[PDB]
C-alpha cells in the first residue's frame, strides 16, 4: 500500500510538472501581449507630450479640456491647476472659457476662474 | 434682594447664573463645612499624629 | 461594433467630502448627481486606493461600502473618485487557468486580463421563457448522490455541511469525477470562488485541480479568511 | 494644538471626542490629561468615537485628545523574552519600579523594551554597499542563554542599499545599528522596530504544517494531535482544565518560544506562571535553562480595562509572528478568546450597534477568522532563508458550558483541532 | 514618619456647583442638563424638596448632559425642585483602622449610634486592579475545619472561593463556621472579617451578627448591612465599600482579611435593574452583557501582594436560581473565582450537614497549597482517589436505581458502601466541630481501605505503601 501510494505521488509530481510548465507558457504569452499593449500606450504617451508641446495646436485642446471640466463641475467659481508652462496661455483665454461655459451650460457665464 | 439668613451665614456669598438655576454657595459656613470633610485626614494627623499600624499608603 | 463605444474619455469627479466612517461604510456629503450602485475609488491619506460601492443615495449624500475595509480612512485627506459605472469585470476566455483576488485582481503573477468585454458582476435575471429545464444527469461517481440525489447538468444544489466535516473533499471528488451518464458525443470548465476560507482549504482545492489537470480549465477567485470581509459580497458575483 | 480635540462624551470605555478632523480609523490617540491610549473606531464629521484601553473614570468633557497619527503597534527587538506586558505592550515589572505601587497607574508611559540594557550585537552577512530588503537578518544579539542569537531583522516594507553598518559591540536599543539609503533619503535603523498589531507581518510563503506540536498530554498527543503552525481551540465550562492545558503546553511543548496571553483572565494565573516558569527547565538548547527564558506574557486581567483585551490578543500574535520571522517555532496561547469576544460585545453595546447572535457584534466571526489566519508555518520574508511557525492555541469559555456559544461556533469553523 | 504628611492638600476648599436643572427621572436614573464640564464617574448629592440628601453616580456624560444613578432611589425626586450638587470627585470611603468593630449602612453610613469614621484616608471605592507582577500566588492553606473543604477543596489564604447555594440551604451556617474556625494549617494572628450584606433578610443579619458576637470576633469585624428592604441600587456599592475597606486593612495595615459578600445574586439583580433602566441590550437571562467584567472588578480584589504581609480571602455567597449552576450568576462567578463550594439541595434533604457536594466543587489553588512540606504527602492522591470513588459510587447508585442491587458488580457494591460512609461520616460534621486536615486525611484513608489497594489506581504506589496499611 505504501509503495502504491508513493508511485501515485510520483505520477502526480510528473503531471504537476507538466501542468506548471504549460501554465508558465500560457502566462508568458499573456505577458508578451500585455507588454505589446504597454508599448502602444507608451508611444501614445510620447505623442501626447509632443502635441502638448505644440502651443498653437495645443491651445484649442486646453480650452476644450477646461470647458469640459467646468461643465462637469457646474460651479459658479472654479480653480484651475495647470502646468507653469500654460498659466500664461490660460490667462489669455479666461474670457473665452467663461463665455463658452455659459453658452454650453445654457446658464449664466462662469463668475470667476482662479489659476492656482 | 433675597438676602442670606444671618443666623446661618456669617459671611461670604452665593453666586448664581442669570437664570438662577446654577449656584455656588461660597459662604464661610459652607466653606468650613467642606473643609471639615475633605480636610479630616490632615486634621487627624495633626492632632493624634501618625498611626502606628498603617505601613503603606 | 459595440466595443467601438469604448473609445471615449469620461473624466471623473474627485470629491474629498467624506463626512463619516463607521465600519464598512463611508458617508460622502456633497456629491453631484450621486448614482445608485456606482463604483468609486477611495484614495487614502497613505495613498493606497480602495474600491467601494454606493449603497444608497439621498440628494447630495452617498453611502459607500468599502470592500477592502475603512481602516486608515479619515475625513480630511481621503478623496473619493466616482467612476460613473457599476462594478464590471473584464472577461476573456484567457481567464481560464488563472487565479484572482476576491476582487478579481490576478494573484498568479500574470498580467491583468486583456478584456474582450467588461460585464456587470450583477448580471441580469434570465428570462424564464429562455430557460431550459435541466434533465441531463451528471455521474458525480458518488452513489449517495447519483442513485438517490441525482444531479442534472445545469442544477444548483449546495453541500450543506458543518465544521470538521469533509465537504471540501466531497466537492473536490464531485468536480473530479463529474460527467454525463450518456455523453452527448467534454470536461467541465470550473469556476471556483472561495469566501473566507482557510489557506489550507484553498491550497487543497488548487492542488487537487493541479493533480487532475483541470486547472487549465479553471478560474479561481480566492478570498481567504485573512482578506477583507466585505470583498466577499462581490467575489461570488465576479465568479 | 492642531492635533488636540476635546472630549465630548464619555460612557464606559467609549469616549467621543470633538474637533478631531484629520483622525484616521483605528488611529491611536491620547485621551485626557493623563494621555490614556485609545483607538478611533468611528468618525462622524469632526467627532471621533474612541475605545480607550484604560479606565475612563474621571475623564471630563473638554479634556484634551491628542492625535498621535499612528496605529496601535508593538516594539519588536531584544528584550521581549522573560517579560510580562499588560496588553498595550507596557512592562508590568517596570510599571512596578517606576510607580512604586502595587497597582498600574492610569496613563503611565513606559518604554516597551528596556533602553538601558546593552546588547552584544554582532553584524551579519550583509556589508556596506549591499542591497537589503525587509526581513533580512543583518545582525544578531545575545538576549539570554536560551535565545542565544536574537536575530536583528530589517523592518518589513523597508529597502535600499546599506550605507553604514555598526561593528560588533554593546549597544542600547536607541543606538543606531544600520543606515540604509533607498532614494537618496537615508533611514536609520536600531536594534528594534515598531509594527502595527492589526496588520499581520509578511512572509515569503505560507507552508503546510507537518511536524507535531507535542503538548506532553497523552490524550492530545495520541488521539487529537496538533501540528507546529496549527490552530487549536479548547472549549469548556469553568473548572474543565483549559488553563492547565495551556500552561502544560507552555511548559513542555517542543516550541522554541511561547507567547502566553492571559486575556480577560485571573491575575493569579499570571502570578503562578511567573512563579513557576523560572523553576522549570528545558533541554531544547542542549543544556538545562529556565523556560521563562523563552516565554513572554501579555496579561489583561478580567478586572483590567475591557477594551485592552483586544489589544492584548493583537499584541500577542504580533510578538509570535515576530519570532516566527526569526526561524523559531512559536506557540501563542490565547486564554481566553471568549473574553476578547466579550470585550468586543461590550464596546459594541456602548456604541449602540445592532447585536448579532447572543448580543455579539456582527463582525466577530470575521475578526476571529482573520486572527486565526495569522498562525501557520511560513518561510521568513528576508534572507538567509529560514522557516518558522506560529501555533495558536485558544481557550474558549462558552457561556454556561454550552458549545452553541457564538464564539465556540465561529472558532470551530475556523480552527483545525477541537 | 513624614509619609503621612503627604495627606497635605487635604486642607483645601473646593466650592461646588449646585444645579437646579434636572430634566428627567427614569427609575434608578436622573438626567441633568446644562452641566459645566461634567466628570465621567463623578459623585453628586441630590437634595430633594423635603430636605433629604441622596447620592448618585454619573453614569454617562455627553456635552452638558449627565446621567446619574441614585443609590437610594429616585422616589420623591422631581424635575422641578430637586437640586444636584457636583462634588468633582468619585465615590470615596473614609478608612481607618477604627472601622473594625463597626456596623454601617449599605452606603457606608454608621448605624451603631456611633460617630462618623474619623477618616485616616479617603479611598476610591472602585480601587485599582492589582499589578499581576506585584501579586503573590497564594499557597498558605487555611484549615476551615470542614473535612469536605480541607481535604478536597483546600482553600489557600488569599483565595477567592464562593459558596454556591440556594434559597433554603444552610450556606449562612457554613460561612459562619468557616469564619469561626479558619486559620493556617501551619501557623507562624486572627482574621479580620469584613462582612457585606446585599439584600439579606433581617434573619440573616441577626444570625451573622449574633454568631460574630458570640465568637468574639465582632471586635475585629466591620459590617456593611444592606437589607432586603433597603434601596436596591445601593447594593451596587455595598461590595465595593467593603472590599475597599479590606484592601485598606490588608494591604496598607498588614492585616489578614476574610471578606464575606452575602448574596451576590442580589447584587446581580441590582445590576440587571440598572441595565434595564439604561435601555441596554440584555444578556443571557436578562443580565447585562458586561456582568462578567463587573463581577471581576469585585472578585479580583483579593489575594496577596509582594512586600506586604496582609491578604484578602473572599468568600462570596451566591444563591443559584432554581439550583441551576449554569445560570449566569453562578456561571460567570465560576469563570472569575478560584473555585467554588457547592451546597447541594439533595444532600440537604438527606439530612447531611454541611450539605457540600464535592463533585461540583473546586479549589483552583489546592494543587499548590497542599503537599509534603505544607500538609502531608498523601493529601493530593487521597483527594483525587476520594473524588474518583465518589463519582463511581454515584454512578453505581444510578445503576442500582434501574437494575437493582443484585445485579451490581463487586466494585460497584464497594463504591456504594463508600458512598454511604463518605456522606454520613466524612462529609457529615458538627456545626461546631473542627477537624484538623491530618484528622480528615485519617478519615479519608479509612474510607479508601473499603477497597483493595489494587483498586486505588489514582494513589501513587509509594503513597499507597506508606499509608494504606498504616492502620
Ligand atoms: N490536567 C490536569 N491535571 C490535574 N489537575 C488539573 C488538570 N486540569 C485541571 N486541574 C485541576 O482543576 C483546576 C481547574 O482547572 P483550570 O485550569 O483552572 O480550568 P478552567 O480554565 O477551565 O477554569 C486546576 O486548578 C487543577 O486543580
Ligand atoms: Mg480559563
Amino acid at each position: 500500500g505504501n509503495f502504491k501510494s508513493k508511485l501515485k505521488k510520483a505520477m502526480l509530481s510528473q503531471q504537476i510538472t507538466k501542468s506548471t510548465i504549460a501554465n508558465k507558457m500560457r502566462l508568458k504569452v499573456l505577458s508578451a501581449r500585455e507588454q505589446s499593449l504597454d508599448g502602444i500606450f507608451e508611444e501614445t504617451k510620447e505623442k501626447l507630450s509632443g502635441i502638448a508641446n505644440n502651443r498653437d495646436e495645443y491651445k484649442p485642446i486646453l480650452q476644450s479640456l477646461i470647458v469640459e471640466a467646468l461643465l462637469k463641475l457646474l460651479e459658479p467659481k472654479a480653480i484651475v491647476k495647470a502646468l507653469e508652462r500654460d498659466v500664461d496661455l490660460i490667462e489669455s483665454m479666461k474670457d473665452d472659457i467663461m463665455r463658452e461655459y455659459g453658452e454650453k451650460a445654457q446658464r449664466a457665464p462662469l463668475e470667476e476662474i482662479v489659476i492656482s | 434682594n433675597d438676602y442670606l439668613n444671618k443666623d446661618l451665614v456669617s459671611g461670604g456669598v452665593v453666586v448664581s447664573n442669570a437664570s438662577d438655576k446654577i449656584e455656588i454657595n461660597n459662604t464661610l459656613e459652607e466653606r468650613l463645612k467642606l473643609l471639615s470633610e475633605e480636610a479630616l485626614p490632615a486634621i487627624r494627623l495633626e492632632l493624634y499624629g501618625p498611626s502606628k499600624t498603617r505601613k503603606f499608603f | 461594433k459595440a466595443v467601438e463605444q469604448g473609445f471615449n474619455v469620461k473624466p471623473r469627479l474627485n470629491y474629498n467630502t467624506v463626512s463619516g466612517v463607521n465600519g464598512p461604510l463611508v458617508i460622502l456629503e456633497k456629491v453631484k448627481f450621486p448614482r445608485y450602485n456606482e463604483i468609486v475609488n477611495l484614495t487614502l491619506p497613505d495613498g493606497t486606493v480602495r474600491q467601494g460601492q454606493v449603497l444608497e443615495i439621498r440628494g447630495d449624500r452617498a453611502i459607500v461600502q468599502v470592500f477592502e475595509g475603512t481602516s486608515g480612512i479619515d475625513v480630511k485627506k481621503t478623496t473619493v473618485e466616482f467612476t460613473g459605472e457599476s462594478l464590471r469585470i473584464p472577461v476573456s476566455e484567457d481567464m481560464l487557468g488563472r487565479i484572482f483576488d476576491g476582487s478579481g485582481r490576478p494573484i498568479d503573477n500574470g498580467p491583468k486580463v486583456f478584456a474582450e468585454d467588461y460585464l456587470d458582476i450583477n448580471g441580469s435575471p434570465i428570462n424564464p421563457y429562455a430557460r431550459i429545464y435541466p434533465e441531463e444527469m451528471i455521474s458525480t461517481g458518488v452513489s449517495a448522490i447519483d442513485t438517490m440525489n441525482s444531479i442534472a447538468r445545469g442544477q444548483k444544489i449546495p453541500i450543506f455541511s458543518a465544521s470538521g466535516l469533509p465537504h471540501n473533499e466531497i466537492a473536490a471528488q464531485i468536480c473530479r469525477q463529474a460527467g454525463l451518464v450518456r455523453p452527448t458525443k467534454e470536461n467541465f470548465s470550473i469556476v471556483f470562488a472561495a469566501m473566507g476560507v482557510n489557506l489550507e482549504t484553498a491550497r487543497f482545492f488548487k492542488q487537487d485541480f493541479e493533480e487532475n489537470g483541470s486547472l487549465e480549465r479553471t478560474s479561481l477567485f480566492l478570498n481567504l479568511a485573512n482578506d477583507p470581509t466585505i470583498e466577499r459580497i462581490i467575489t461570488p458575483r465576479l465568479a | 494644538e492642531s492635533e488636540y480635540g476635546a472630549i465630548y462624551s464619555v460612557s464606559g470605555p467609549v469616549v467621543i471626542a470633538e474637533n478631531m478632523i484629520g483622525c484616521a480609523m483605528y488611529e491611536l490617540v491620547k485621551v485626557g490629561h493623563d494621555n490614556l491610549v485609545g483607538e478611533v473606531i468611528r468618525i462622524d464629521g469632526d467627532k471621533a468615537t474612541i475605545q480607550v484601553y484604560e479606565e475612563t473614570a474621571g475623564l471630563t468633557v473638554g479634556d484634551p485628545v491628542l492625535r498621535t497619527g499612528k496605529p496601535l503597534s508593538v516594539e519588536l527587538g531584544p528584550g521581549l523574552m522573560e517579560t510580562i506586558y499588560d496588553g498595550i505592550q507596557r512592562p508590568l515589572k517596570a510599571i512596578k519600579e517606576e510607580s512604586q505601587s502595587i497597582y498600574i497607574p492610569r496613563g503611565i508611559d513606559t518604554p516597551a523594551l528596556d533602553r538601558t540594557i546593552k546588547w552584544q550585537f554582532t553584524p551579519g552577512k550583509f556589508q556596506v554597499g549591499d542591497h537589503i530588503s525587509g526581513g533580512d537578518i543583518y545582525g544578531s544579539v545575545f538576549e539570554n542563554s536560551l535565545i542565544s542569537s536574537h536575530k536583528i531583522l530589517l523592518p518589513p516594507r523597508s529597502r535600499g542599499t546599506i550605507t553604514w553598518i555598526a561593528p560588533a559591540g554593546e549597544y542600547t536599543l536607541d543606538e543606531k545599528i544600520l543606515e540604509v539609503e533607498f532614494d537618496g533619503k537615508k533611514s536609520d535603523f536600531t536594534l528594534y522596530h515598531t509594527w502595527p498589531v492589526r496588520v499581520p507581518r509578511p512572509v515569503t510563503e505560507k507552508l503546510s504544517a507537518d511536524y507535531p506540536l507535542l503538548t506532553g498530554q497523552r490524550v492530545l498527543d495520541a488521539l487529537f494531535p496538533c501540528v507546529q503552525g496549527g490552530t487549536t481551540c479548547i472549549p469548556g465550562a469553568f473548572g474543565c482544565g483549559k488553563t492547565v492545558i495551556s500552561q502544560s503546553l507552555s511548559k513542555y511543548s517542543n516550541s522554541d518560544a511561547i507567547i502566553y496571553v492571559g486575556c480577560g483572565e485571573r491575575g493569579n494565573e499570571m502570578a503562578e506562571v511567573l512563579m513557576e516558569f523560572p523553576e522549570l527547565y528545558t533541554e531544547m538548547s542542549g543544556t538545562k535553562e529556565p523556560i521563562m527564558k523563552r516565554t513572554t506574557l501579555v496579561a489583561n486581567t478580567s478586572n483590567m480595562p475591557v477594551a485592552a483585551r483586544e489589544a492584548s490578543i493583537y499584541t500577542g500574535i504580533t510578538l509570535a509572528e515576530y519570532f516566527r520571522d526569526q526561524g523559531k517555532n512559536v506557540s501563542m496561547i490565547a486564554d481566553s478568546s471568549s473574553r476578547w469576544a466579550e470585550a468586543l460585545r461590550e464596546i459594541s453595546g456602548r456604541l449602540g450597534e445592532m447585536p448579532a447572535d447572543q448580543g455579539f457584534p456582527a463582525y466577530l466571526g470575521a475578526k476571529l477568522a482573520s486572527f486565526y489566519e495569522r498562525a501557520g508555518k511560513a518561510v521568513a520574508l528576508g534572507s538567509p532563508d529560514r522557516t518558522g511557525s506560529v501555533s495558536i492555541v485558544a481557550a474558549v469559555s462558552p457561556a454556561g458550558g454550552d458549545f452553541s456559544d457564538p464564539v465556540t461556533t465561529a472558532t470551530l469553523g475556523i480552527t483545525q483541532v477541537f | 514618619a513624614i509619609n503621612k504628611k503627604a495627606v497635605e492638600q487635604g486642607f483645601n476648599v473646593k466650592p461646588r456647583l449646585n444645579y437646579n436643572t434636572v430634566s428627567g427621572v427614569n427609575g434608578p436614573l436622573v438626567i441633568l442638563e446644562k452641566v459645566k464640564f461634567p466628570r465621567y464617574n463623578e459623585i453628586v448629592n441630590l437634595t430633594l424638596p423635603d430636605g433629604t440628601v441622596r447620592q448618585g453616580q454619573v453614569l454617562e456624560i455627553r456635552g452638558d448632559r449627565a446621567i446619574v444613578q441614585v443609590f437610594e432611589g429616585t422616589s420623591g425626586i422631581d424635575v422641578k425642585k430637586t437640586t444636584v450638587e457636583f462634588t468633582g470627585e468619585s465615590l470615596r470611603i473614609p478608612v481607618s483602622e477604627d472601622m473594625l468593630g463597626r456596623i454601617f449602612d449599605g452606603s457606608g453610613r454608621p448605624i451603631d449610634n456611633g460617630p462618623k469614621v474619623f477618616a485616616e484616608d479617603y479611598l476610591d471605592i472602585n480601587g485599582s486592579p492589582i499589578n499581576p507582577y506585584a501579586r503573590i500566588y497564594p499557597e498558605e492553606m487555611i484549615s476551615t475545619g470542614v473535612s469536605a473543604i480541607d481535604t478536597m477543596n483546600s482553600i489557600a489564604r488569599g483565595q477567592k472561593i464562593p459558596i454556591f447555594s440556594a434559597s433554603g440551604l444552610p450556606h449562612n451556617e457554613i460561612a459562619a463556621q468557616i469564619c469561626r474556625q479558619a486559620g493556617l494549617v501551619r501557623p507562624t494572628e486572627n482574621f479580620s472579617i469584613v462582612f457585606a450584606a446585599m439584600g439579606v433578610n433581617l434573619e440573616t443579619a441577626r444570625f451573622f451578627k449574633q454568631d460574630f458576637e458570640e465568637n468574639g470576633s465582632l471586635e475585629r469585624t466591620s459590617l456593611f448591612l444592606n437589607l432586603a428592604n433597603d434601596p436596591t441600587i445601593e447594593r451596587i456599592i455595598t461590595p465595593r465599600l467593603a472590599l475597599t475597606t479590606a484592601e485598606y486593612l490588608a494591604y496598607q495595615t498588614e492585616r489578614h482579611v476574610l471578606t464575606i459578600l452575602t448574596d451576590m445574586s442580589s447584587y446581580a439583580d441590582a445590576l440587571r435593574e440598572v441595565s434595564a433602566a439604561r435601555e441596554e441590550v440584555p444578556g443571557r437571562r436578562g443580565y447585562p452583557g458586561y456582568m462578567y467584567t463587573d463581577l471581576s472588578t469585585i472578585y479580583e480584589r483579593a489575594g496577596r501582594v509582594e512586600g506586604r504581609n496582609g491578604s484578602i480571602t473572599q468568600i462570596p455567597i451566591l444563591t443559584m436560581p432554581n439550583d441551576d449552576i449554569t445560570h449566569p450568576i453562578p456561571d460567570l462567578t465560576g469563570y472569575i473565582t478560584e473555585g467554588q463550594i457547592f451546597v447541594d439541595r439533595q444532600l440537604h434533604n438527606k439530612g447531611i450537614y454541611p450539605p457540600i457536594n464535592v463533585l461540583p466543587s473546586l479549589s483552583r489553588l489546592m494543587k499548590s497549597a497542599i503537599g509534603e512540606g505544607m500538609t502531608r504527602k498523601d493529601h493530593g492522591d487521597v483527594s483525587n482517589q476520594l473524588y474518583a470513588k465518589y463519582a463511581i459510587g454515584k454512578d453505581a447508585a444510578a445503576m442500582k436505581a434501574v437494575v437493582g442491587e443484585e445485579a451490581l458488580s463487586i466494585e460497584d457494591k464497594l463504591s456504594l458502601e463508600f458512598l454511604e460512609k463518605f456522606e454520613k461520616t466524612f462529609i457529615t460534621q458538627g456545626a461546631y466541630e473542627d477537624r484538623t486536615v491530618f484528622e480528615s486525611l485519617d478519615q479519608a484513608w479509612s474510607l479508601l481501605r473499603i477497597y483493595p489497594k489494587e483498586m486505588l489506581n489514582r494513589i501513587s504506589p509509594k503513597i499507597l505503601d506508606e499509608f494504606y496499611d498504616r492502620a
